[PDB]
RNA sequence: AAGAUCUCUCAGGAUCGCUGGAGUUGAUUAAUAUAAUUUUACCAGGUAGAGAUAAUGAUUAGAGGACAGGGCCUUGACCUAUUCUCAAACUCCCAAUAGGUAAAAAGGGCGAAAUAACUCAAUUUGUAUUUCACUCAUAUUAAAUAAAAUAACUCCAAGUGGG
RNA sequence: AGAACAGAAAUCUCUUGUAGACUAAAAGGGGAAAAGCUUGUUUGAUUUCUAUUUUCAGAACAAGUAGAAAACGUGAAAGCGU
RNA sequence: GACUCGUUCAUACUACAGUGGAUACACCAGAUCCCAUCAGAACUCUGAAGUUAAGCACUGUAAGGCUUGGCUAGUACUGAGGUGGGAGACCGCUCGGGAACACCAGGUGAUGAGUCAG
């Protein structure tokens, strides 16, 4: 987990791990497929809504529950 | 109004209301030196106290025993202006907790706190 | 091998969900006896006159009732012969079985048929259905209500 | 840990209604019903006592799969009609109303003798039963001498004598039916004090009954006694939720 | 047949099973008994599966909070919302398959009368039984389908018990 | 959360407390106006006999279940106790 | 309107609030006698002075739970078949059957017998 900037980085140390793991593995590259809310017109979308609200690492999102 | 805080279930002694082993130790001497002494408690060495009514033996007990706010919502004053001694509290619909036909319990609402406690020992 | 009684509680005798001394007024008073069919049901609450593991869920007649005790003639497959056993059980683990209450309300049905068409003096079938294979029908469809499908590519 | 919980809630079970409430404990419920399978269709009269603060009320009952059938009632404001104006917990009216329940239930079945198979010389001659009704059994305590006088009604059911006083004394009892345990109170009390007296039987004054009238009046009463026969939907929830939300925008 | 049960028992024996003979029963009426089956009713389940924010045992992280360790701060524990991975010897929930009971004439209906030493105030209150009735589909049928009696049942004995 | 003694060798009080306790042992089941805990009164841990169930050849023994003929026990109130 | 006996045993539970008390319930008042405890706290007994403050009745709350339905998903899973595929691990296909959690929407009781007052 980084910037998409290092993402070809993340993709080769997966593949440089894959030499250390027993038989056929594959990196995936896509967090919009990724899901957990990690695509990135979700993240614009939920953050200008303020759907989203951080507890550290991923984001939890509101449901229209309860009191304040 | 009939919210008020009400008492049952105390105990006393002819003495200044020493405390603890001392208040045992002084009995033995004032034994000794008469033989007159009061009743058994209840309790799991041993002395002596006198058995009085409630609201009665809660003013005694009062004037016997003479952070502000020490107190706290069991009822329990310990020594002020610690022992076996019995002491107590009870709000005015109590009897619906202990009470067998149709159970339930005292509400939220109608619960003591700490706060009207603290009124009832400025009130006296 | 090596089996004593309860064998398999963590299994069979395991306790429905929640259902914990279940002893209400209503499950006493059945009262069909002697010629009825009854399953025979373990209940978490009662120990004393509980079955053997073979016997629960299993269905068959009454053929003695007693004060909270009922005989109840089962059949067991013992290798090559299926033969009638004599199982003693309790009033909290005996269940009125429905199979008695399917042919009864077909009884009372048919019955009632039967009497319809007597009246009428006709000749009909008053016997089951098949659920026999379908007949011709018809339907309008503009094209709004049809709906074209194909296989999905991956996605 | 808070305890009080979603796990917690999803565990629990708080089981029966009156179990909750605090009546109908099924473990006498279950023992009552019970008989055997080829005694079926008799059924097991419950003389049902319970006892409320302004009176004690006494019910014929049978358990049926539908809920219970009752048969036959008494209440303790039932004796107004018989002259009893006071005292409605009263050993004496505990007796009476028993009595009473009783009586017009042999009366509503037909014929005042209540069984075929009698002894020549000194329903069957006792079949119907206690309902313990929460109330705790102790000597004098107030479903024994509804009993007693449903028994001595018509009706009967199984007795000892282990809830009398002198546990027994026969003249101890017949003087708490009679009410002269009442009326000896009465009197002590206002040999010692004339204000507490007024101030507690209040209501016998103003009625203007002594103790001494109490035997008398509970005497005529069994002879009479014996002669005679909102919610809101969510369409509303949510526009209330949403005009909220508002007022606190405003509020603030 | 190389299953089982008991055996100083594991190269055996006995008794069950499975085999043959012999007899009887009833079958011939395309049906009834009957069926390694489905139908429609009716059940019994906690394995496959699935779960960790349901419990148990686990178990990786941070975030938000009001006491403890270290030097007003930090580090913790602890709470709260969360979060990662889990068990076939854990279970909120939970299959398919396999398995059980059911489908009326020696019986069932609704009635009367009988019998009792049971029951119930209640020798017709119920019960059960019995005698009389009235009457339930069935020309084919009380859902299918069936070289369904080649079925039953009794006897006597064999081989087999290492697979 | 309160009380000089158990915070920290087997204590005292109130409040919250679905069982997280307890049920001799042995593991699992079952069990909260109780099968736990306390107390009272007790000895049926009885005599005789079946139908049976478990293991099973559907023999035994052993362990059970449902009753019955007795005499009692307890509650006395239904009931429950082999 | 209230109560008693119930039934189903959370739609019936829990939490925090508010509204209601003719008759009724209960809180409340007392301990001679019946009774019971160190203790009239509870339990028993005898009252009926006050009061809705609680219990109780009813509702409310981006309440929690429970509870139906959708949706998850014909996915996961699965019987029989195959000289089907795959080096192996395993994966399709024919004939069939077929979930669960989460999520979303709704809901928050119904009812037999008797009584009493209006």
């Amino acid at each position: 987990r980084t910037k998409e900037n290092f993402v070809s980085k993340a993709c080769e140390a997966l593949r440089r791990a894959k030499y250390k793991f027993p038989g056929r593995q594959k990196v995936f590259v896509s967090n919009k497929w990724g899901f957990t809310p990690f695509s990135k017109d979700e993240y614009q979308q939920y953050k200008k809504k303020g759907r989203i609200i951080s507890d550290g690492v991923s984001c939890k999102f509101i449901r229209e529950k309860g009191p304040l | 109004v009939m919210r008020e805080i009400k008492v049952n279930k105390l105990v006393l002694n002819i003495c200044v209301g020493e405390s603890g082993d001392r208040l045992t130790r002084a009995a033995r001497v004032l034994e000794q030196l008469t033989e007159q002494k009061p009743i058994f408690g209840k309790c799991r060495k041993i002395s002596c106290f006198v058995t009085v009514r409630g609201k009665k033996a809660l003013e005694i007990l009062e004037k016997g025993l003479k952070r502000r706010k020490n107190f706290s919502d069991t009822g329990n004053f310990g020594f002020g202006i610690g022992m076996d001694f019995y002491v107590h509290l009870s709000r005015s619909g109590y009897r619906v907790t202990r009470r067998t036909r149709r159970r339930s319990k005292i509400s939220k609402t109608h619960k003591v706190t700490k706060e009207d406690a603290m009124k009832w020992f400025q009130t006296k | 091998k090596s089996r004593g009684k309860r064998s398999g509680t963590r299994y069979k005798f395991s306790k429905k969900f929640r259902k914990h001394g279940e002893c209400t007024a209503n499950k006493y008073l059945e009262k069909l006896n002697y010629g009825d069919y009854v399953d025979i049901v373990c209940d978490s609450t009662q120990q004393k006159g509980m079955p053997f593991n073979y016997y629960h869920g299993k269905t068959g007649k009454i053929f003695h009732i007693t004060k909270r005790g009922v005989g109840v003639l089962v059949n067991k497959r013992v290798k090559h012969r299926i033969e009638q056993k004599k199982v003693c059980v309790r009033i909290e683990h005996v269940r009125k079985s429905r199979c008695n209450e399917d042919f009864l309300l077909r009884k009372i049905k048919n019955a009632e048929l039967i009497k319809e068409a007597k009246l009428k003096n006709e000749h009909i079938n008053i016997k089951r259905k098949t659920e026999g294979p379908k007949p011709a029908a018809m339907i309008k469809v503009p094209p709004s209500k049809i709906i074209t499908i194909e296989p999905l590519p991956f996605y | 840990k808070v305890v009080k919980n979603k796990a917690y809630f999803k565990r629990y079970q708080v089981k029966y209604r009156r179990r909750r409430e605090g009546k109908t404990d099924y473990r006498a419920r279950k023992a009552l019903i019970l008989q055997d399978k080829n005694k079926y269709n008799a059924q097991k009269l419950r003389f049902v006592v319970r006892k409320t603060n302004s009176q004690v009320i006494c019910q014929i009952a049978c358990a049926h799969i539908e809920g219970d059938k009752i048969l036959a009632e008494a209440k303790s404001k039932e004796l107004i009609r018989y002259g009893i104006p006071v005292g409605l917990k009263n050993y004496a009216a505990a007796y009476a109303t028993g009595l009473l329940c009783a009586r017009r239930f042999l009366k509503s079945l037909n014929l005042d003798t209540q069984f075929l198979g009698v002894e020549k010389v000194t329903r069957k001659p006792i079949k119907a039963f206690l309902d313990v009704g929460i109330t705790r059994t102790t000597t004098g305590n107030r479903v024994f001498a509804a009993l007693k006088g449903a028994c001595d009604g018509g009706l009967n059911i199984p007795h000892g004598n282990n809830r009398f006083p002198g546990s027994f004394n026969p003249e101890q009892l017949r003087k708490n039916i009679l009410g002269i345990h009442v009326a000896e109170y009465m009197k002590t009390l206002q040999e010692e004090d004339n204000d507490k007296y007024k101030t507690h039987f209040n209501d016998y004054l103003k009625n203007n009954i002594g103790a001494d009238d109490i035997e008398q009046m509970y005497l005529n009463a069994h002879e009479k006694i014996r002669q005679n026969p909102k919610k809101l939907n969510a369409k509303l929830r949510k526009k209330r939720v949403k005009e909220k939300l508002a007022l606190y925008v405003e509020l603030q």
